[PDB]
């Protein structure tokens, strides 16, 4: 599990 | 690798890409750095067309993105305004 963030 | 500085105008939707990485959230085993995973169609990064998936983020404006957590990176990239210097290095 890894976090991806919109930017 | 080669330090690229990409200059971007922030769109109404934002910068138009997504990132992963960070301390406690590695995108690649043993590597803490921030990476670009996606560039959305019609966005600022896409339409400028220098940014690429896989690119390591080194700095945004006056803020350093080396060895930071995912959260420090996200606030740094979202607390910009209109004009952005993006320092990246392309994959080997």
């Amino acid at each position: 599990n890894e976090k991806v963030s919109c930017v | 690798a080669a330090i690229m500085e990409i200059k971007l105008i922030k769109g109404p939707k934002g910068l138009g890409f997504s990132i992963a990485g960070g301390v406690g959230n590695q995108h690649i085993p043993g590597d803490n750095s921030i990476y670009v995973t996606k560039i959305i169609e019609g966005g600022a990064a896409h339409k400028d067309g220098k940014l690429q998936i896989g690119d390591k983020l080194l700095a945004v404006n006056s803020v350093c993105l080396e060895e930071v957590t995912h959260e420090e990176a996200v606030t740094a990239l979202k607390n910009t305004s209109d004009f952005v210097y993006l320092k990246v290095a392309k994959p080997t």
